[PDB]
């Protein structure tokens, strides 16, 4: 989900999200 | 307690094979016997437009980039993970990846060399330190890493306990809430110690030994991130994954 940091690991979230 | 601890050993393990294709069992199999073996410049030709070591620098950041993708869906089965704060998964995962990537590259290596594309081919030790300046010192402390982790004769099922004990470290920088991920930790170290006790009773100490591993892990780590710092300057033909960009960013 969106977290403080989201815009510079778009691509680590897109994996654990 | 010992039977939670050690339904939580098996979901790990079940988890661990669910999500990392080249186990230290399907790796040493391979290694005790075939692969193709990289050896030489053309060798190498025949096992595959760039300079030699920028090419081979640029396969190892793709395979770093399928081990990010496996370790953050394993981190993703350990109880209580995803229940932490999503800030602080993410900070976990940012410091913890690394150090997974060479506890699990031991698995694949030996003293003379290193298993490549799914276990197809080895790539010799002494052609890596071949490379020239600074590529023939990347993976050098890698293998003297594996040779000492080795050592250790820790199989599939310890190993994916120990990796969980990694990514739930609660001294990286930046978290938001450390008792709740030391409590986690708190009940994987519980699990390993039973694990290594139970698996290995002919080494009382593996567990202080293994542990002891964590700063030599964080030391690979600290010095890779120095080498890829001189290369950044000067190799403008370099390319860093954007992935691995995000991870390195601010580290």
């Amino acid at each position: 989900x969106t977290h403080k940091r989201l815009x510079s690991a778009x691509r680590l979230t897109x994996i654990l999200c | 307690e010992s039977a939670d601890l050690r339904a939580l050993a098996k979901h790990l393990y079940d988890s661990y094979i669910k999500s990392f294709p080249l186990t230290k069992a399907k790796a040493r199999a391979i290694l005790t016997g075939s692969p193709f073996v990289i050896y030489d410049m053309n060798s190498l030709m025949m096992g595959e437009s760039k300079e030699v070591a920028i090419r081979i620098f640029q396969g190892c950041q793709f395979r770093s980039v399928e081990a990010v993708q496996e370790i953050t869906e394993y981190a993703k089965s350990i109880p209580g993970f995803v229940n932490l704060d999503l800030n602080d998964q993410v900070t976990l995962l940012k410091y913890g990846v690394h150090e997974i990537i060479y506890t699990m590259l031991a698995s694949l290596m030996n003293k003379d060399g290193v298993l490549i594309s799914e276990g197809q081919g080895f790539m010799t030790r002494e052609f890596l330190k071949s490379l020239r300046k600074p590529f023939g010192d990347f993976m050098e402390p890698k293998f003297e890493f594996a040779v000492k982790f080795n050592a250790l004769e820790l199989d599939d099922s310890d190993l994916a306990i120990f990796i969980a004990v990694i990514i739930l470290s609660g001294d990286r920088p930046g978290l938001l809430n450390v008792k709740p991920i030391e409590d986690i930790q708190d009940n994987l170290l519980q699990a390993l110690e039973l694990q290594l006790k139970l698996n290995h009773p002919e080494s009382s100490q593996l567990f202080a030994k293994l542990l002891q591993k964590m700063t030599d892990l964080r030391q690979i780590v600290t010095e890779h991130v120095q080498l890829l710092q001189v290369i950044k300057k000067t190799e403008t033909d370099m390319s860093l994954h954007p992935l691995l960009q995000e991870i390195y960013k601010d580290l």
